[PDB]
RNA sequence: ACCGAUAGUGAACCAGUACCGUGAGGGAAAGGUGAAAAGCACCCCGGAAGGGGAGUGAAAUAGAACCUGAAACCGUGUGCUUACAAGUAGUCAGAGCCCGUUAAUGGGUGAUGGCGUGCCUUUUGUAGAAUGAACCGGCGAGUUACGAUUUGAUGCAAGGUU
RNA sequence: UAACUUGGGAGUCAGAACAUGGGUGAUAAGGUCCGUGUUCGAAAGGGAAACAGCCCAGACCACCAGCUAAGGUCCCAAAAU
RNA sequence: GACAAUGGUAGGAGAGCGUUCUAAGGGCGUUGAAGCAUGAUCGUAAGGACAUGUGGAGCGCUUAGAAGUGAGAAUGCCGGUG
């Protein structure tokens, strides 16, 4: 009601008219508007504590290791940044559509031949959380990124 | 001095069934044209 | 000729050859269900049960494990915000006598 | 709703009776009377159909009044104007009109729906002992006790 | 996210006023009209179906009381003698007999009589 | 789990109590408030002590 | 074989135009015309133009026998209403409906 | 995990604009042809409007009020009913007469019988002659933030937490 | 077969009639104010002609089954002229 | 399988049905989506289908999220229409 522009005037006088008591021309029963309870501008996001979210992306990708999918490789080794070749890595060892690459440091060639393919999702080890490991059907970590997310997840 | 109920649709045809109208006289006019009214002098489109 | 069998909480007047609708036993179709509680025999010969016609049994087929049409219960309290609609289909049974006895 | 015999048209059959009045006390008469017209006496009686049978009452000017109630028991009578109330005793209807005192005993037995209406059609009561209804082939009937 | 009222005010409405066909005018074209007479009526409906029991067993000893005085009983005395004989028959299959076969019934009079 | 498969624990998840919606919720009319009073006008009560 | 004719949004009120239109439903085509050139009724020069109007597609458009046919069907439905107002007493109007017909005869010979 | 044209700015439209007020000031309603205008050449009725053909188009009850077109309301047809009857308009019980289904101990109508004084809100108590609603349609009311306390759940625990 | 304690959430502080013990009034009120019950309130069903409070009796839902309570049994209108 | 319970207003508790949107999965659509209309279908309820018309492009389902989430009443508001 505070927010609608005009509506100060008392539209007809209290008593004597036969009409019902309307106070504004912006009441929230009028057409012109007033809205009661819609949304406000507000934050979602809240927090876990930070022992429970060391537990929740180790029960994400140990629930990849158990259903074994779980595809520790070597080293990526891209000089020039090819969609079609980083797509044949994808089929010579066999992966569903949805996978999730993951290296040690940010590759940026990695990180480039798979950014166009629908499904496949490059990411740091550092970078990991619970929402691409649960997206994807197989992971595929490097030697690197095996051991560095061994060290600080436990 | 105000109706004190609506009247429905059946009892606002009920009395409107003599809220009629009727056929006119149609008498030939043997000389020439179409019907004239009855006991009328025709104008236009006949002869009596 | 006549019998007035016993079944369900109630008494039916049953005609060798006819159609009727019981609350429901606990046979599937197509079987033969012999009724023990008969309670009058007429027709030619008059056979009045004492409680019963002590024997004269009445088997029939069974057609139609069936459900009944829905009803719908619904009372409400005339001022108190207070109602309840709920359904009800009942089940029955649709034998048919074919063998009478006295 | 499994096996009631519910009576129909071709299925009833109104037949005639003849009751003779003289000597008959009025609402014993007229209550007997009452039954024989709705159906009560049959056994194919169903409440929503026109079962029941003609009664011809034929003596009628010969009813028997227990008590003082023939100077008594006056039949009122409202004639929807202002003050249009008027009254006949029951001994001044037994000698003027005997046959409008019993047929209002009678239809006062009834209902008054109408059903009660055309029961109450088929009653056909006389003041002295010749009916026309010959033709009609009816039998006599004794009240019951 | 706003969530408009479409197509649930009507599919709830057709189907009180489709539930309430054939009744007078308005009473099955509007819908504030229709639903307070199909409350009414299945109020009505619920405590008809108790009375149909009722109007039924009425029906049926005034059937058993005029076959029984064709024999000189009373309703009373009949199903009073027919209780001493031990006969655990309905009314209503009492009133079917009286009007199918009228030899079966009057030899079920004769054992109510002499249990008497 | 899976995204599409992913179910809450047990007993975390009540959905709440929504008020004024119709008879049979049994907080429908006057919405969990009684009758009259202060305590049944919007923004009424009373402070604490 | 039918022909019709329609007249929509006639300035003549739907109540008014019911009336003649009762008396000519019905009937052949001849002596429908002539109860339209007799009844002073403000709608009849307006039925008969347009029973003149399917008198005249059926000749033409259907080539039927214009001497013997007859009026099935002669309806008028409602149109939109301009809606006028009306200045009465302080300061207060009030709503006149100036209504609007859809006129539509339809005439055959009975036949398939 | 904002709105979809009574929403969202008052304003999706030659809006602070018609309009109202002496003035400050108040203040609207009003989106949708089709893919493409190919927007109906000609013929007929008519003074014209309108129609009926023809023609375009996938579609013309897509014809410029033009996407779908719901109810109120207005009609025209009908199958069954109704002119001795007292009615909260039904409801059970039912003959008759029609009809044939998401085929199931079917559908429409109802001679007649039994029962039966609307719904809300208010009240000790309302058929109430107490209040509210002409009808239909849309809109239209316990929300959010922050804190507090309780449970429920889950961490790990003499610690737990940023 | 409950009771108690602790905790979360309440709504109500306008009651009514009968019967009974009382005050008040006028051994007046469908009055008023208390004690005591029951019912209504918030309880439909049956009876009291109709009739919140009286009488009988507490409705999970089908049934065209039976017995019964208060009440009743010539006709209306079930059952004893 | 026995047995027991199940009138109900303020009010307390529980379990649900639909609505729009999101996420993931799996789908359906000019061989006609959503709507709309009709029907004698199913579920204890809120409800769910199916068929056939109309309609001419979207919309289901599963699981889980979010809410501008459910109307018959306010001498409600705005439209039509008596």
């Amino acid at each position: 009601r505070s927010a609608v522009s005009g509506g100060g005037r008392k539209p007809w006088k209290q008593k004597g008219t036969g009409r019902a008591r309307q106070g504004t021309i912006r009441a929230p029963q009028w057409r012109g508007g007033g809205i009661v309870f819609g949304p406000t501008p507000r934050s979602y996001a809240y927090k876990m504590p930070k022992k429970m979210r060391r537990l929740a992306l180790r029960s994400a990708l140990s629930f990849k290791a158990q259903e074994n999918g779980l595809t520790v490789v070597d080293a990526f080794n891209f000089e020039a940044p090819k969609t079609k070749e980083f797509k044949n890595v994808l089929s010579t060892l066999e992966q569903p559509k949805k996978v999730l690459v993951v290296t040690e440091n940010e590759d940026v060639n990695v990180e480039l031949s798979a950014r166009n393919i629908p499904g496949v999702q490059v990411t740091t080890a550092q970078g990991l959380n619970v929402l691409d490991i649960t997206n994807a059907d197989s992971l595929v970590i490097t030697e690197a990124a095996a051991k560095k997310v061994e060290e600080v997840l436990g | 001095a105000v109706p004190k109920r609506r009247t429905s649709k059946t009892r606002k045809n009920k009395r409107r069934t003599h809220f009629k109208i009727s056929v006119p006289g149609m008498t030939e006019c043997p000389n020439c044209g179409e019907y004239k009214l009855s006991h009328r002098v025709c104008k236009n489109c006949g002869s009596y | 000729m006549f019998a007035i069998i016993e079944t369900g909480g109630k008494q039916i007047k049953v005609e060798e050859g006819q159609e009727i609708f019981v609350e429901k036993l606990d046979v599937n179709e197509g079987d033969t269900f012999t009724f023990d509680k008969v309670l009058f025999v007429g027709g030619d010969s008059v056979k009045v049960g004492a409680p019963t016609v002590e024997g004269a049994t009445v088997t029939a087929t069974v057609n139609k494990q069936g459900r009944g049409k829905k009803i719908t219960v619904f009372t409400y309290k005339r001022r108190k915000n207070s109602k309840r609609k709920k359904g009800h289909r009942q089940p029955y049974t649709k034998l048919t006598i074919d063998k009478i006895n006295a | 709703m499994r096996q009631t015999f519910m009576a129909n048209e071709s299925n009833i059959e109104r037949k005639w009776y003849v009751i003779d009045a003289e000597g008959q006390t009025l609402g014993r008469l007229s209550s007997e009377v009452a039954s024989i017209l709705r159906g009560k006496n049959k056994v194919t009686y169903t409440p929503h159909v026109d079962t029941g049978d003609y009664v011809i009452v034929i003596n009628a000017s010969k009813i028997e009044f227990t008590g003082n109630k023939e100077t008594d028991k006056v039949y009122y009578r409202h004639s929807n104007h202002p003050g249009g109330i008027k009254s006949i005793t029951a001994g001044e209807l037994r000698r003027t009109n005997p046959e409008r005192l019993i047929e209002n005993s009678i239809k006062g037995m009834l209902p008054s729906t109408r059903l009660g209406e055309k029961q109450g059609k088929k009653l056909f009561v006389y003041g002295g002992a010749e009916h026309p209804h010959a033709a009609q082939q009816p039998e006599n009937y004794e009240l019951r006790g | 996210p706003r969530v408009k009222g479409g197509t649930v005010t009507r599919a709830r409405r057709k189907k009180t006023i489709k539930l309430a066909k054939g009744y007078f005018g308005s009473k099955h074209t509007l819908y504030k009209v229709a639903k307070q007479q199909v409350m009414k009526s299945g109020q009505y409906a619920f405590r008809d179906r108790r009375q149909r029991k009722r109007d039924f067993r009425k029906l049926w000893i005034t059937r058993i009381n005029a076959a029984a005085r064709q024999h000189e009983m009373s309703y009373s005395r009949l199903m009073n003698g027919l209780k001493k004989a031990g006969i655990d028959i309905n009314r209503k299959m009492l009133s079917e007999i009286a009007i199918s076969d009228e030899k079966a019934f009057a030899q079920l009079v004769t054992k109510a009589k002499d249990a008497l | 789990m899976k995204l599409h498969e992913l179910k809450p624990a047990e007993g975390s998840r009540k959905e709440r109590n929504r008020v004024g919606r119709g008879v049979a919720t049994g907080n429908g009319k006057t919405s969990g408030r009684g009758h009259k009073g202060q305590k049944a006008r919007s923004g009424g009560g009373v402070r604490p002590g | 074989m039918e022909a019709k004719a329609v007249a929509r949004t006639i300035r003549i009120a739907p109540r008014k135009v019911r009336l003649v239109l009762d008396l000519i439903r019905g009937k052949n085509a001849a002596e429908a015309i002539a109860i339209l050139k007799l009844t002073n009724k403000a709608s009849s020069p307006v039925i008969e133009k347009v029973l003149m109007s399917a008198l005249a597609n059926a000749e033409h458009n259907y080539d039927m026998n214009t001497d013997e046919l007859v009026v099935k069907e002669a309806y008028a439905n409602e149109g939109p209403t301009l809606k006028r107002f009306r200045p009465r007493a302080q300061g207060r109007a009030s709503a006149i409906n100036k209504r609007t017909s859809h006129i539509t005869i339809v005439v055959s010979d009975g036949k398939e």
